[PDB]
């Protein structure tokens, strides 16, 4: 009587970061779902890997599966391939299987020296002045934030 | 010729060309077709393409494709659909092409249950079947009865089928490796009817013995590493009289019986590196047997592990005659 | 001595004429005290890099001045999320050079042939010699479509013949073509299925990295006349380590690039006039590509080959048609490659294993 | 063009990726003694792909009993250009069906 | 002095089993002493030496103290003459001395022509291009020279003034031999199997054998023993008259017999 379709992601896996040595597992949740796997760089993670948990979710009907794998920073450092150490996440249902979003497993780091910092301006009472600023190299992406006078500033304002 | 597509000589080059369908101009004198690393999806194949008779192979690898392609070139011999999407798989497509012999269906989505019943059957002059790297979960039914290779390895594959392998006494190379297959997986004597197979291979699986009730007609490669097989039965390496390469490396296995390798009389080299071999008078037969072996047979990776005396050491040579054993 | 912090560059001089001489080298962290960064990446102090050596002789060694920029550009990253330094201990000696080993033997006049070994199983495959590490150690790939996967090693030219070999590697991918090649005890092969250079480094027998050469053809798009999917050829001269390949932006046509064996990058790309599939195979000396066009079993109205018909020069970035007869007694030639260290050719034709000899220009311009 | 506009402390700002698309853009510094030549700025627009609209449910395989009922998903509104981001998610939908005998 | 020709070399003890896949351990012959000297091989990192009291304490582990190196360390020829060590220096055809008593380097010898640097090694490789060997006739140099083209070249040294008192060149190529040892002013050239070398089958036996005084060589076909593949180094002490065998991570003493077929 159920309706019989291929697994729907619920919880797809996000970018993980490595943060002074501490190992952060992949999250992956599907439905309808009897088997739920990984594939870390091109090939299957070995089933003792996995950590399954099927948790039924009251606002769905059908069948729901949970599956965590740990990654830690000495499979990324001994990770030699061409693009970023990433994962995927295939799910099993009656009907078929369906792949997930590609998530990305890097080093987190920052550094002190900036890349490029503002320089100061004379402007006259109409004229128009841009403030250049490059941020240090680090992964992921710094997130730039302008301050007047060691107080933000609000562009939408 | 195409104007997007750059066609040289005998060939037609419309690979990287962002290109969401095949091409119109479509000359009749062309043998190879080049479509691969492009965004084709399984809409975009025009019913003139089937009419090109003169088209042998065709590659069509990295692309995005959902279902085996229809109207692909009547008389096409190799194909090449990798790297993509493929999760189904109908009677009609492979009816087309009855011509093809070698398929090559690597990276895909393929499941069991997505695959028509005797959908690969359609394809009469099919020997070659690449189903590697897939998302299967036991072997398909109705399979070519005239295949010589089966390469449906890297996948899920936990159960085997009596049934699976009936009617390919023609397949020569059986690869399943790198599967969650088991001993409870395998029916019993499910590979018994393959009296051409020449190479087997269950690599880094979950064997805890070898399959009971091989071929041993043709067989001559028997690849067994990974696997957790604690110990090999008496009877499971007899009637094998033509095999040559055998590896059992790799494995859960601390003793082994006498006369387990009697029968394998054309045996030319065995593998047994990474192996917790426990030295004591179950050893004794194996440097004995080491001793009077032919130049012919080459025997490595019998190093010892128990006890911490003899830890270490090589199974080819004893010292003080194993001590106080016999 | 010499020290400096990562993205900075490092200077070397010696007064007057005098030569720079590197005596040990290191790119990492052995002390935390003496670069100054974020706590976070300092806490750990036991980064090595032992090719550090091989790479400050490679640039900084027989020269008065040197300039190498400590970063990804120069030196590869052996342990990432850590802030690195250069390490240099160097001493003044006088302006002298070794000959004949790096130094260029000329213009290639003529190819005859020198040693036949033994006629293999397979008629195609491909065997070398590592020609910077001094040892008479022959390695052996026989391509075996869609099944090549081994190396084989041999411990001499006496062994090699007789069929005892050494040792065999277990590769981690499978390989595309009669291309491979050996550089300092690493082997750097085409992987099946993609346009990516793999080191794979024999000693340690671990793959240390994997290089993406851009816009090149792969799996049987662009290979020699033979197909075999040959598409990605690499090669070892005088100048260093080389790509033979070609692009669909030079429509076919062979496209030349120098790879660096340690930061496995691009360091000059090079288009050329010459197809591909015409050619039967190619080879590099001093930085000039030798064009090989071969006559093959089945050949249809067909008689003309085995000749050198073109030649591409990198430092001048010229091409000129030759007409050097090669030598070809049986027709598939599978493999050409050519070894700075003897200065012959390591052929591979229809199931032969053959050495050729090479005569030279009494100048080269 | 209102898209594209020139700063007093010497910079080019686009607004809109549509109204200037991408080119070797290349600045110039001219005076009284002469004129010089900066390097060339390669400036590309990407477009990231979008999904297309779903098809219509295919007709039943099986005659009695279980069934299927496919439904493709394109990503072609808008294709992916200049090395833009490739559509997320599934292209394929299939549900059960029982047809009545 | 000599006790004669070699006839063969058998299994005698079994110490530990330690940490590293290489290295070397000797005794000083001249000074009548208990303590032992051993050296774990690390690649482009050997610059320390330990010291044991005793026999029991270097198999329970307890030193006594260890010497900080000036240079680093290259190959597994590590050898003690009279309260001085003798070692190769990386990247270098230079023998280096240095007093344990003072310990301070006393020394720096050029090896004239010598291979270095994983260039002419033994067939483990390891950067075991140079060789140093103990016996009755005094200090020796087990290297290779191009001149030679890459086979073994033995050469007496002083260990006073560090000069080669005279030079020997053999037939066996360097890179073919496992480990050479001296005794009575004969080279012992060792043929053996080795790790991950799965094709090898072959017996592991002495095969060539140097004399300095006649300046003769003959093939041979003394059994050596090989209870592990990785052998790393052999070394011969003449007060015990003992090899002392690094074989894979274990650390072994070998039994010698000896003929007296000699003139
Ligand atoms: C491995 O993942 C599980 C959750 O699936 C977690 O509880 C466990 O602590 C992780 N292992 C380590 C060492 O953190
Ligand atoms: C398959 O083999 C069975 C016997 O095991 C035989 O009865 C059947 O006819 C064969 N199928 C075909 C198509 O021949
Ligand atoms: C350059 O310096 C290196 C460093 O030792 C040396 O080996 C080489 O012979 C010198 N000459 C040339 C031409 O490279
Ligand atoms: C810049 O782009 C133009 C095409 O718009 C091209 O012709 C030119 O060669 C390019 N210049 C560089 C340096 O890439
Ligand atoms: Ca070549
Ligand atoms: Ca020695
Ligand atoms: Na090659
Ligand atoms: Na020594």
């Amino acid at each position: 009587s159920a309706p019989g379709t291929l697994p729907h992601f619920i919880e797809e896996p996000e970018d993980a970061y490595i943060i002074k040595s501490n190992p952060i597992a992949l999250r992956c949740k599907a439905r309808p779902a009897m088997q739920i796997f990984f594939k870390c760089n091109g090939e299957w993670v070995h089933q003792n890997e996995h950590v399954s948990e099927e948790s039924l979710d009251e606002s769905s009907g059908l069948k729901v599966r949970e599956v965590f794998i740990n990654v830690t920073r000495q499979q990324v450092e001994d990770f030699h391939g061409p693009e970023d150490y990433w994962c995927q996440c295939v799910a099993w249902s009656h009907l078929g299987t369906s792949k997930s979003r590609k998530a990305s497993v890097r080093i987190a780091y920052l550094r002190k020296n900036f890349e490029q910092d503002p320089q100061g301006r004379e402007v006259p009472i109409e004229g128009m002045i841009v403030l250049h600023c490059r941020p240090p190299e680090g992964v992921p992406a710094a997130e730039v934030e302008w301050l007047k006078n060691e107080e933000p500033i609000d562009s939408e304002q | 010729c195409p104007s997007v597509c750059r066609c040289d000589r005998n060939f037609v080059y419309c690979n990287e060309r962002s290109l969401t369908s095949v091409p119109l101009g479509i000359p009749e004198g062309v043998t190879v077709l080049y479509l691969h690393n492009n965004q084709i999806n399984n809409a975009g194949f025009p019913a003139e393409l089937h009419n090109v008779q003169s088209v042998h192979t065709v590659y069509l690898y990295g692309n995005q494709l959902d279902e085996f392609p229809m109207n692909l070139p009547k008389n096409v011999r190799v194909l090449h659909l990798q790297e993509n999407n493929i999760q189904t798989i109908s009677r009609a497509a492979l009816a087309q092409l009855l011509k093809l012999e070698e398929l090559h269906l690597d990276d895909n989505s393929i499941s069991t249950v997505g695959v028509e019943d005797g959908a690969f059957r359609e394809a009469i002059s099919l020997k070659l079947l690449f189903l590697s790297k897939n998302h299967l979960s036991s072997v398909p039914v109705g399979l070519p009865v005239d295949l010589q290779e089966l390469r449906v390895d890297e996948n899920r594959i936990a159960v085997i089928s009596d049934m699976a392998f009936q009617n390919l006494t023609s397949l020569e190379r059986l690869i399943v490796d790198g599967n969650l297959l088991t001993n409870k997986g395998i029916a019993e004597g499910t590979f018994s009817h393959l009296t051409k197979l020449k190479e087997f291979s269950i690599v880094r699986n979950s064997l805890s013995h070898p399959p009971p009730d091989l071929p041993g007609t043709h067989l001559i490669r028997l690849y067994l590493q990974d696997n957790q097989i604690n110990h090999i039965p008496l009877t499971a390496f007899a009637n094998l009289r033509k095999l040559e390469r055998l590896d059992i490396s790799n494995n859960q296995l601390r003793m082994l019986t006498q006369g387990v390798f009697d029968h394998l009389s054309n045996l030319k080299q065995l593998t047994a590196r990474n192996n917790p071999w426990f030295c004591d008078c179950s050893i004794k037969w194996v440097t004995e047997w080491l001793k009077y072996i032919p130049s012919s047979l080459n025997v490595r990776g019998f190093m010892c592990q128990g006890p911490e005396q003899v830890r270490g050491m090589a199974v080819r040579e004893l010292n003080m005659n194993l001590l106080s054993c016999p | 001595r010499e020290l400096s912090c990562e993205s900075y560059p490092i200077e070397l001089r010696c007064p007057g004429t005098d030569v720079i001489m590197i005596e040990s080298a290191n790119y990492g962290r052995t002390d935390d005290k003496i670069c100054d960064s974020d706590p976070a990446q300092m806490e750990n102090i036991r980064c090595y890099l032992p090719d550090a050596y091989k790479i400050m002789s490679q640039r900084c060694n027989n020269r008065t001045q040197c300039a190498v920029v400590a970063g990804p550009d120069v030196f590869p990253d052996p342990c990432p999320g850590t802030y690195k330094y250069l390490e240099v201990q160097y001493e003044c000696v006088p302006y002298k050079v070794e000959q004949k080993v790096f130094l260029c033997p000329g213009l290639l006049k003529g190819v005859y042939q020198s040693e036949h070994l033994f006629e293999s199983d397979h008629q195609s495959g491909a065997w070398c010699k590592d020609p910077l590490q001094a040892s008479d150690k022959i390695y052996y790939m026989p391509w075996t479509p869609y099944r090549t996967d081994t190396l084989t090693e041999y411990s001499s030219k006496d062994d090699f013949i007789a069929g005892r070999p050494t040792t065999t590697y277990k590769l981690p991918h499978r390989v595309d073509g009669t291309g491979f090649v050996v550089y300092d005890g690493a082997l750097f092969f085409n992987k099946e299925r993609t346009r990516n250079i793999v080191k794979f480094d024999l000693r340690t027998r671990i793959k240390s990295g994997e290089a993406i050469i851009a816009n090149a053809n792969y799996h049987d798009t662009s290979p020699y006349r033979w197909g075999g999917k040959s598409d990605i050829d690499l090669a070892v001269d005088e100048n260093g380590l080389w790509v033979i390949y070609a692009t669909e932006q030079n429509n076919g046509k062979i496209v030349i690039s120098q790879l660096n064996p340690y930061t496995l990058r691009i360091e000059g790309t090079w288009d050329t006039a010459y197809d591909k599939r015409s050619a039967s195979n190619a080879f590099m000396i001093c930085g000039i590509l030798y064009v090989v066009k071969s006559v093959y079993e089945d050949d249809d109205n067909e008689a003309t080959g085995n000749k050198i018909d073109y030649i591409y020069n990198t430092d001048q970035s010229k091409d000129s048609l030759v007409d050097v007869p090669f030598p070809n007694s049986y027709q598939y030639i599978a493999a050409v490659d050519y070894n700075p260290r003897d200065n012959l050719l390591y052929v591979w034709n229809n199931y032969h294993v053959v050495k050729y000899s090479l005569d030279f220009g009494p100048l080269d311009g | 063009d209102e898209n594209i506009d020139t700063r007093a402390d010497h910079n080019l700002i686009i607004r809109q990726a549509r109204l200037s698309d991408s080119g070797n853009y290349t600045c110039m510094a001219a005076n009284i003694v002469a004129k010089r030549r900066s390097l060339s700025a390669t400036v590309v627009v990407y477009v990231n792909g979008g999904w297309s609209s779903w098809t219509e449910w295919s007709a039943c395989n099986v005659r009695c009993g279980r069934g299927w009922q496919k439904r493709s998903r394109t990503c072609t509104n808008p294709a992916p250009l200049n090395g833009g981001a490739f559509c997320e998610g599934m292209s394929v939908q299939k549900i059960t069906c029982t047809a009545l005998c």
